[PDB]
RNA sequence: CGGCUUUUCCGGAGUGUAAAAAGCUCCGGGAAUAAGGGCUGGGCAAGGCCGGUGGCAGCCGCCGCGGUAAUACCGGCGGCCCGAGUGGUGGCCACUAUUAUUGGGCCUAAAGCGGCCGUAGCCGGGCCCGUAAGUCCCUGGCGAAAUCCCACGGCUCAACCGUGGG
């Protein structure tokens, strides 16, 4: 046995439609490589395959797996608390990308621009539930979402950090 | 030589439907054929069906309601368990629960849906949709 | 919408009707597109259909599938001609295909557009998948087959958001028809895009042909025409 | 979004529905004058007989 | 700041196992001597009989995990404990 | 007629028929008999080391016209002699008699001759443990 | 142009070794401070100008370009893809319904034996009684672990590992 990549490369690299769509997603969300996007899309496809297999299965094990799948998806915040097994097929990549650490902190207004958010996360200025995490590609659970704050020892815990008032003004502006 | 009455009967039914004939006569009126004719009638594909005492093998008379896209006989009578239905059902029904398969089981020749409801395996004999 | 009615008003004010179908669409008697289809009438004035379906005039809803250059040889030159395979369809289950001959590309495109307008057909849509079963017209209601040339195309219902699993030509054809997901299986030469497009059109048209019981309509939420 | 579920014509001689681009025909009953018979192309070309549902009148 | 999360007494061995957190926000990882001298205070142990096994600093965490032992007689460590840990704690030259 | 056999209890003839007509395929037939492994001068090596014997110009197939430079190489692995193309522009100057060259496949259809050049099968990659690509580019220097 | 962070570098402290080693983690000084590879006629469509070579040099996965303005050779400019990677060669699978049980063909494209008999093999009319071998359902022992999938938990997340289910 050898371990295997968790992401699936696209079947054809030079399709104009996919190229432009991925480019738009890249520019909006500003990932470093298409590798991250492909990893996220592979996660999406995994969830969709699980839903497909479960929808056609009868048995106690199928029910337990279905409940667990819905529980995890709700835990991620990707679905409402009254979600069913049908709408999961309607999930898109953008739902996942909205749940990214970088996307969440930027939506939490701690960065003027999400690239600056990526820098802050990398340099360890952003803590999750009091614990730091240096992967912007990390996926943030719903429960974690309210505990996202600046790292305590980092200067950004200081309200007077010169970049901090610019951050807060751009948030206000 | 007539190796099988059932497949011939179903082929005749389909060919009659396609042109649009009103009444169909099945020459080797076997018991299994009669049990078969009961099934899709119970599911409304056909109307009344009757037996005729011909003195050779009898003849089965049916009238066509124009509601049978295609009917045939799954020939090598594959034994199927309760869980393996969707495998064969994906092979012979155009869509999900579109049409019915017919299974010869311990409790008789009878519809695949009810067999799932009874949870009993058997041997596929024919398909129609 | 309001723009579409505005164009309907313009083409009503201009187009004098000739055929028999023209008046009871210029007189307000007919209001549904499928009112043409149900009675088995015929269409030879494209101006009729856009009066009921102005959405054709959108640029996105009209596709050019192929441009081909056919060479009629002659004793004093290789006189060429453009054949345009085009498809015009709204995104609510009505679509048509056409082939236009032209001395120039532009005239070929115009004639192809008109012929695709005249070959408009209604469509059945549903959720026949063994997985989705959502009772919404995202896919075909059931497995169907179309044939043309050596091309045989079997469309099978596919789960929601799968994406059109078919070649690009069929991708465009099913895109303009208001259908979103499908499994495809092709046999023969798919390279000749004209025959492939015709086979897909045959499959979509055959979608109507199947006999249907009232229960399965509620089962699959079948939509015939406009969703 | 009110559903405009129409009524697809159904040919009397067979009971099948009529495809949009078929060369079927609809006509008032030539005997009773009350019922409109629909007749699809498959029935028409083969000229298999049709029966009126009102007076029972029959005719190819 | 030291917060003990577990104190297990191994009656068979005669030792108190000590599992603890140390809060050192914005500070280096504390030295062994300082943590030993702080630990002995509120538990009233003999420094010679007490040995600190490990002090692991979790990544990006200002709370460090520490594990130590506190025996009863001076012979138990010599007979039982690895010779190297005392050398780390300096109880052996 | 209909495809046969189809009986429930005719597994043997089905299997035997499939085995019988699988040999008619050429890919599977080649793989099982390992014919390439018997015929390969490289004996299954994607890359091989050899010694140049001489330099030859070969005419490209019509309608193309050109004088393609290449080198005959005596293989160290088994002694058999094969001809290898020299890619790049003017690369033949860098190559000399009695030069330790490293060659690989040329990439033609079925691993055969590529492009308009017929009969050739291999191209020269390295010479004296220095790569031809840089030498034609001139970035590195031959020893 | 102004402001800001600390990837690296230096020091200390822990673990660390049963020994350093890992520089692993924490704190401290301090600085903008590690980036290429291939392609750029079409099949790949992803990308257009300039100079040189001129049936030569050459390129080319295949189709093809070069016989003097070369969007295809070479070089410059510009552009496209991927990226701490990226190209060249060889093998297996898919591509391929070109191995066809699902699911290929056999009049003219490769393929019906020239025909007939018949052993084995394969496939076989209808009704009723019987056995229950195949078959279908239930049920007990069994098919090592790891590896597969899933939820939860530990290493910052993950990779990895434990717990529970299949």
């Amino acid at each position: 046995k050898r371990q295997r990549k968790k992401y699936e490369t696209p079947p054809h690299p030079w399709i104009k439609e996919r190229l432009d769509r991925e480019r738009v997603l890249m520019d909006k969300y500003e990932l470093k490589n298409k590798k991250e996007l492909w990893k996220h899309e592979t996660q999406l496809k995994n969830f969709r395959r699980r839903a497909r297999r479960l929808l056609a299965a009868r048995g106690k094990q199928a029910e337990i797996e279905r409940e667990q799948l819905l529980a995890r998806l709700k835990r991620l915040g990707l679905l409402p608390e009254d979600a069913v097994l049908d709408d999961v097929l309607s999930l898109t990549i953008e739902d996942i990308l909205e749940r990214r650490l970088q996307t969440i902190v930027y939506k939490k207004g701690l960065a003027r621009t999400m690239r600056q958010a990526r820098q802050l996360i990398v340099h360890g200025h952003i803590e999750v539930n009091g614990q730091i995490i240096r992967s912007p590609s990390y996926l943030v659970l719903k429960e974690e979402e309210d505990t996202i704050t600046y790292a305590r020892t980092s200067p950004f815990a200081n309200p007077q950090h010169p970049e901090r008032m610019m951050i807060e003004k751009a948030k206000q502006g | 030589t007539l190796l099988d009455p059932l497949a011939n009967a179903l082929s005749h039914i389909t060919n009659s439907e396609r042109v649009g004939k009103r009444e169909v006569y099945i020459k080797p009126a076997s018991k299994l054929i009669g049990e078969v004719l009961r099934v899709m009638q119970k599911y409304g594909y056909i109307g009344e069906f009757e037996f005729i005492d011909d003195g050779r093998a009898g003849v089965y008379r049916v009238q066509l309601l124009g509601r049978i896209n295609k009917a045939g006989a799954i020939k090598p009578r594959f034994p199927v368990k309760v869980s393996e239905f969707e495998k064969w059902e994906k092979r012979f029904l155009p869509a999900f629960e579109f049409g019915i398969l017919i299974v010869s089981t311990s409790q008789g020749v009878m519809s695949h849906k009810e067999a799932i409801e009874k949870g009993i395996g058997g041997r596929l004999i024919a398909y129609v949709y | 919408s309001q723009e579409w009615k505005e164009y309907a008003k313009r083409v009503l004010d201009e187009w004098e009707p000739k055929t028999k179908l023209g008046m009871m669409v210029k007189e307000g008697q007919i209001t549904d597109i499928h009112e043409i289809f149900r009675r088995g009438y015929q269409i030879k004035e494209p101006e009729i259909i856009d009066v009921l379906l102005p959405e054709v005039n959108a640029r996105e809803n009209q596709e050019v599938l192929d441009i081909a250059l056919t060479v009629r040889m002659t004793d004093s030159g290789r006189r060429v001609r453009f054949r345009v395979l085009a498809a015009v369809g709204n995104r609510d289950g009505y679509v048509g295909l056409g082939i236009g001959h032209g001395k120039e590309v532009g005239i070929a495109i115009r004639k192809a557009i008109n012929y695709a307008k005249l070959n408009i057909i209604e469509i059945k849509r549903g959720c026949g998948s063994w997985e989705c079963r959502c009772r919404r017209p995202h896919s075909v209601p059931f497995a169907v087959e179309g044939k043309e040339g050596s091309v045989r195309v079997r469309l099978i219902p596919g789960p929601r958001g799968l994406g059109l699993v078919i070649g690009d030509v069929g991708k465009k054809i099913l895109r303009l028809a208001g259908v979103q997901d499908v499994w495809s299986q092709t046999f023969g030469e798919t390279r000749t895009t004209v025959n492939f497009a015709k086979a897909v059109f045959n499959a979509l048209y055959n979608t109507n042909r199947v006999a249907i019981s009232p229960e399965m309509i509620e089962r699959y939420g079948i939509v015939v025409g406009r969703a | 979004m009110v559903e405009m579920k129409f009524e697809i014509p159904v040919c009397t001689s067979c009971g099948r529905e009529i495809t949009p681009r078929e060369h079927a025909t609809h006509f008032i009953c030539p005997n009773c004058g009350e019922a409109v018979i629909w007749r699809c192309e498959s029935c028409r070309v083969l000229a298999k007989p049709y029966k009126c549902p009102n007076c029972g009148w029959e005719g190819p | 700041e030291i917060r003990i999360k577990e104190i297990k007494e191994n009656k068979l061995i005669g030792r108190k196992e000590i599992y603890f957190e140390i809060y050192h926000p914005g500070e280096p990882t504390p030295s062994r001597k300082d943590v030993k001298g702080k630990l002995v205070a509120m538990l009233d142990l003999n420094p010679e009989t007490t040995v600190i096994q490990y002090i692991r600093s979790y990544f990006g965490s200002y709370i460090s995990k520490g594990y130590a032992k506190a025996y009863d007689s001076k012979e138990r460590m010599l007979y039982i404990e690895p010779e190297y840990i005392l050398i780390r704690d300096g109880l052996i030259e | 007629g209909k495809k046969a056999p189809n009986g429930e209890f005719a597994g043997r003839k089905l299997k035997l028929k499939r085995k019988k007509f699988r040999w008619s395929d050429i890919r599977y037939k080649r793989r099982v008999l390992r014919l390439k492994e018997k015929s390969d001068p490289l004996e299954g090596a994607p890359q091989a080391r050899g010694i140049v014997l001489e330099k030859i110009a070969v005419e490209a197939k019509q309608p193309n016209s050109g004088m393609r430079k290449a080198v005959r190489v005596q293989l160290i692995k088994n002694g058999k002699v094969v001809t290898a193309f020299c890619p790049g522009d003017g690369a033949i100057k860098f190559i000399d008699e009695h030069d330790e060259v490293i060659i690989e496949g040329i990439g033609g259809p079925k691993g055969g001759s590529m492009g308009d050049i017929p009969g050739i099968r291999y191209k020269v990659v390295k010479v004296n443990r220095v790569s031809l690509k840089e030498l034609v580019k001139g970035r590195k220097e031959k020893p």
